[PDB]
């Protein structure tokens, strides 16, 4: 659409110095590295001669990285990858919540300790959404060689079915989805030569949102009224608990 | 109140980049009006209309010429150039009597202060109006953080004259 | 007096007070005498912010205003009404007992619809068990309310099983109950505020007033060891008392009308703790398992009384007052008639004035009184009779106008 | 675009409504000037408000990324076109001062 | 600087937390909203039968059908906030009557009812723990009380039927 | 996740219901500790319960596969994130002792 949008959101992905790799796994070597900007320009000669422009439909950028992984990779000059902070309680806003007695508070404490064990994993996952490497983490076991680590990380990313962030030099694209990962092992080199095509998952906001990206502490707070479909509760079986004894009388 | 400012400050450019007429495009406008450029101040260097105004006033014809200068779209300062206002004595300049001055060496403020802060006692010999030799024997320079402060100390020390840093 | 929840109630500051508070703050922070205040940009701004805050404060004022059974008027009325276990009575389909007569007696499922005098459907949920003779079934109106009809043969043979012959029923209707309006609910709740109390003098009233057909009620108790006295009662209005009765000691007494005998008996047998006095003999049965694992039916028989309805006579004089603006007696009669009277309540001159006035009244009242036997008025109260409900018929409400 | 002016020290201004508002070409100036100053994970209502300072002035070797992020913030500003920015001193003690120059959408009317 | 003000000021971005005028103004908005927050928090504190005086008490009366008008005379609780007529109730008495009334609203003819709330439990915490109900013979309901209640009050409650009473009642001295 | 605590020697605990249950971060500890100890073709209700010991300590040259399978069991545990494990002694007589360290889902709240 606008020509102004071009430079504006062309710089919207700035590559940090730390050089995230395929998502934090930089322990290989990039033999080749390509991106494919494509466009659909409708073919036939456009209709008016005055204003019938705005006909270059954009396309999902793909990024192809072929490299090699060896047992012993020595990285030349790159800064450490540091664990991102847990900035979830930045807006956390208590102290308006009710005054409730002890062991009414502590009952809530036990409930919180009870379902934090079941939610905190996915909470960390969403905190570390772009970058899977420090989610899965350094393998940490001395038995698995480096090619172990590359293969098991790649399989974890691939089965994860979550988009990752991929850095070609000069850009750290934010939501790349692993499209194709082909590791090859010649019988004349113990390394693994792998080609990985990613495809950006670009998605814009249709609806009025005053806040671009809030904290977890207000993300639901500023959410607009979400919609779920209908359903016939009278015709459910998986939870057809009887009427509570406290209600039949009342 | 520990401000954000002490980890980042963002202000407006203040001095006119303080460059010198090195390239070919160092063009001049010669006035003859002894308003601000008297003899021994024969020239002043500018790179914007507003500065010429502030030294010359949008009323004086010199600022008018600067205005019609910088208004040219590919003007000299767009290709490594400066404007400079000269001064030829049109008629009977009267140079007001001055007072004796003493401009010191270019001191970087990163070396003068560390050397000063160790100097407990002071020691000067100065003379003003050829009077009796004045000796200054106590200048506790220890508590000094910028040249303005040593300037104030010297101002308090040298009787019969004023000390400034610039 | 800004938003003080004090003994005086809630005192939410007025809009002008909130604007003054915000303007004073802005003035101290920024400018002592300088910043503009009204009909001006910054002023309209201040207005918007105060509008938000005063929205919230008026919500506070309303919330406390609806902590009051005499002013609630809405959902908040029922929320305050759940503070005892009572809610508004639900609209009830009107019943209609009719005679059908089918050539065969297999089965009748839901569908039927009759009496096209009105666009009505009166369906059922049960079979027929007798031959072409006039066997009776009950239909429920398709309109929840005080629906009724008169004996007309205008049935819409919706999907008849055989369609034998017309089903004209004998004339008797159960009106059915239109959903309880909040106005009734206010008085019922405030009167029945002892609902969750399970068989105390107020429990009987509160749990009898829930009955599908009851209209007017009173409860009595004789807590003394001495007979022929009344101490506890549904309304405090009669505690004033000192008027004769014929009851026994350690005895309750219900006066009730319109409830089904079955349900009235249900409540009285579940909620009595002593002797009961009455004429009508309500009943209850209960299925209890013996510890040997058997079955049997106790019958709980208890006596209650239905009020002897009566009349009431009112001595009223009206002073119409604008030269040539005569009173309308008919309107006064039709108003003073429409006063609902509780069971055996003291009718006194003292309240009837408020009902002796209509919305635009040109007449004053200067000599009003009440009497029981059409004569012999007494300047204050007069007693109805502990088991006597009263009305004011258009016939006996006498009004005497004085010209001016 | 209008925006409330800030005084010299940068505190807010109330009063003189519709007159404490910067009109243009200076509204862009103010808005860039304090878009640079907006630490990233500060605002719970915009956690990517602007460039991340606690994670760029606290780590060695970010000068290039400081400059790239400043160019990102400035260019993505309603009213600017180009930039021309680099570093002028070299951490005279350890503080480096960078020079940032941008062409607003004004002064291009010829 | 209480919790409300502090946690809300974090929504001031850091260009504006330290500029005195801006911080003062944000604190002004937060404070004006904070008085509402405090009001909501203290509604519970200041509403119930305990910490209630004047009109709210009367409100409670009309929600429990007990006006300060008992039409009877009781001596004064001579141990200013509010004064009424002689034949009404000073606040504290009317408070604790409303507590008794609240009890008798949820009465039941059982002294140790395991399913529903008993008479004994509710009359006992009606008087905050200075009452004791034991039945009699001709359905008498003997009622022991602590000596911290004058005979006038209790004889009045029995003479107004505010104590919980299914059919019969009495007291003891 | 709750789980019944085991005492020092590792026998079961009954009594003190809802209190002999390990709450968390220790429930993960217990559950990994005795997931390692679950021989594979033991349980007729889970014949691939955990790693196969009768076919890994009875065959020469499995140390790498012992370690890989221990990492498999640990990582596939409800509550752990990473591991950091290797061998610390070298079969001091013939028993090798390996050191296993894992980061539970806790202690990552910053």
């Amino acid at each position: 659409m606008s020509l102004v949008n071009g430079m504006v959101e062309s710089l919207n992905n700035t590559k940090s110095e730390t050089e995230i790799g395929i998502g934090g796994y930089r322990l290989f070597a990039r033999v080749r590295e390509t991106v494919n900007y494509r466009n659909i320009v409708p073919t036939d000669t456009l209709e008016d001669g005055s204003s019938s422009t705005d006909d270059i439909i954009n396309e999902p950028i793909t990024v192809s990285i072929e490299g090699v992984v060896s047992n012993l990779f020595v990285e030349e000059r790159q800064y450490p990858q540091l664990v991102s902070r847990d900035f979830s309680a930045v807006g956390e806003i208590t102290a308006l919540l009710p005054a409730k007695s002890q062991q009414q508070i502590q009952r809530i404490s036990q409930i919180d300790s009870q379902i934090r064990d079941a939610v905190l994993a996915a909470e960390r996952a969403e905190r570390l959404a772009g970058k899977p490497y420090e989610f899965f983490g350094n393998s940490g076991n001395s038995a698995k060689t480096e090619q172990e680590k590359f293969i098991d990380f790649m399989e974890a990313l691939y089965f994860s079915r979550r988009p990752t962030e991929v850095s070609v030099n000069f850009r750290d694209y934010k939501n790349m989805a692993l499209v194709s990962f082909i590791p090859v092992r010649d019988n004349n080199t113990k390394d693994t030569r792998f080609t990985a095509d990613f495809q950006q998952i670009n998605y814009s906001t249709l609806v009025y949102t005053p806040v671009s990206s809030p904290s977890k502490s207000v993300s639901g707070k500023v959410s607009d009224a979400s919609n779920k479909g209908g359903q016939n509760p009278e015709s459910n079986e998986t939870g057809e608990r009887s009427l509570l004894s406290s209600l039949v009388g009342g | 109140m520990a401000s954000i400012s002490e980890v980042i400050r963002v202000s407006l450019q203040q001095e006119g980049r303080a460059i010198a007429p090195d390239n070919m495009n160092a063009v001049g406008i010669i006035t003859g009006n002894q308003g601000v450029l008297s003899t021994a101040d024969r020239y002043r260097i500018y790179r914007t209309a507003a500065a010429v105004a502030s030294d010359f006033g949008a009323s004086s014809q010199e600022s008018a010429f600067a205005n019609t200068f910088f208004d040219t779209t590919p003007n000299p300062i767009s290709a490594g150039g400066v404007l400079v206002i000269g001064y030829w004595r049109s008629a009977s300049e009267t140079v007001a009597a001055t007072s004796a001055t003493l401009v010191s060496e270019q001191t970087s403020e990163s070396v003068l202060i560390p050397l000063l802060n160790a100097i407990n006692d002071g020691s000067f010999t100065i003379t003003v109006d050829g009077g009796t030799e004045q000796e200054v024997t106590a200048l506790d320079f220890t508590g000094v953080s910028e040249l303005s402060e040593v300037a104030t100390i010297l101002n308090s020390a040298i009787t019969g004259a004023t000390v400034s840093e610039d | 007096m800004s938003l003080t929840f004090n003994e005086n109630g809630v005192q939410t500051n007025t809009f002008s007070e909130l604007r003054a508070l915000l303007e004073a703050g802005y003035r101290e922070i920024y400018g002592t005498d300088i910043v503009t205040d009204q009909e001006s940009p910054d002023g309209q701004r201040i207005n918007l912010e105060t509008l938000l805050r005063f929205d919230i404060e008026s919500a506070f004022s309303w919330l406390y205003s609806n902590l009051d059974p005499d002013l609630n008027t809405g959902d908040m009325q029922q929320i305050i009404g759940k503070l005892s276990g009572l809610v508004l009575l639900p609209a009830s389909r009107s019943q209609w007992d009719v005679t059908i007569n089918m050539s065969r007696a297999k089965t009748l499922p839901a569908g039927y619809t009759i009496t096209d005098e009105n666009n009505q459907n009166w369906f059922l949920d049960s079979d027929v068990d007798v031959l072409i003779g006039d066997n009776e079934v009950t239909f429920l109106s398709s309109l929840w309310g005080s629906i009724s009809g008169i004996s007309g043969s205008s049935f819409t043979q919706a999907t008849p099983e055989i369609g034998v012959v017309s089903i004209s029923a004998s004339a008797d209707a159960i009106q059915g109950r239109e959903e309880e309006t909040p106005e009734q609910f206010r008085l019922r709740r405030q009167r029945s505020t002892e609902n969750p109390a399970q068989s105390t003098i107020g429990s009987i009233y509160a749990k009898l007033a829930q009955i599908n057909g009851v209209t007017d009620l009173q409860v009595y108790d004789n807590s003394s060891d001495t007979p022929d006295q009344i101490t506890g009662s549904s309304n405090p209005d009669i505690l004033n008392g000192s008027e004769p009765v014929t009851i026994g000691a350690h005895t309750m007494w219900v006066v009730i009308e319109g409830g089904s005998l079955d349900d009235i008996g249900e409540v009285v047998a579940k909620h009595r703790l002593g002797n009961t006095k009455g004429s009508v003999q309500v009943s209850y049965i209960d299925t209890l398992t013996k510890p040997n694992g058997d079955d049997f039916q106790i019958v709980n028989l208890h006596n209650i009384d239905r009020p002897v309805l009566g009349d009431l006579y009112v001595r009223l004089t009206a002073t119409q007052k604008v030269s040539g603006s005569p009173i309308d007696t008919d309107a006064i009669k039709n108003k003073l008639s429409l006063v609902d009277f509780e069971i055996g309540q003291y009718v006194d001159a003292d309240a009837l004035y408020q009902q002796s006035l209509i919305t635009n009244s040109n007449y004053n009242v200067t000599d009003l009184e009440v009497s029981l036997n059409g004569i012999d008025w007494t300047d204050g109260r007069v007693f109805s009779g502990y088991d006597g409900k009263l009305s004011i018929s258009t016939s006996n409400v006498t009004i005497t106008t004085v010209p001016v | 675009m209008r925006v409330r002016t800030l005084d010299d020290n940068g505190d807010w201004t109330f009063g003189r409504g519709k007159a404490d508002y910067i009109t243009s070409k200076k509204a862009i100036a103010q808005t860039v000037s304090t878009r640079i100053k907006s630490w990233a994970n500060d605002n719970p209502l915009a956690m990517n408000a602007n460039i991340d300072w606690k994670d760029l002035l606290g780590r060695k070797g970010t000068e290039d990324t400081i400059l790239r992020e400043i160019e990102r913030v400035v260019v993505q500003t309603d009213g600017v076109i180009r930039v021309t920015e680099l570093e002028v001193i070299k951490t005279e003690k350890r503080v480096q001062s960078i020079l940032l120059s941008y062409d607003t959408i004004y002064d291009d009317s010829e | 600087m209480s919790d409300f003000l502090n946690q809300y000021l974090l929504y001031l971005i850091k260009q504006y937390y330290e500029k005195p005028k801006a911080n003062a103004e944000a604190q002004l908005l937060i404070s004006t909203w904070e008085t509402y927050a405090d009001f909501i928090a203290n509604f519970g504190n200041n509403f119930d039968i305990d910490n209630a005086e004047g009109e709210v008490l009367d409100l409670i009366g009309r929600i429990l059908d007990l006006s300060r008008q008992v039409n009877d005379v009781i001596p004064a609780s001579f141990f200013t906030s509010k004064v009424y007529t002689d034949y009404q109730l000073t606040d504290t008495q009317y408070r604790k009557f409303l507590k008794v009334k609240a009890a008798k609203n949820i009465c039941s003819p059982y002294l140790a009812s395991d399913e529903k709330i008993s008479l004994q439990q509710v009359v006992f915490d009606a008087f905050d723990g200075r009452a004791y109900v034991v039945d009699g013979k001709d359905q008498t309901l003997r009622l022991y009380v602590s000596p911290s209640i004058d005979d006038d009050e209790l004889r009045l409650l029995i003479n107004l039927d505010i104590l919980p009473r299914p059919i019969t009642f009495r007291y003891i001295i």
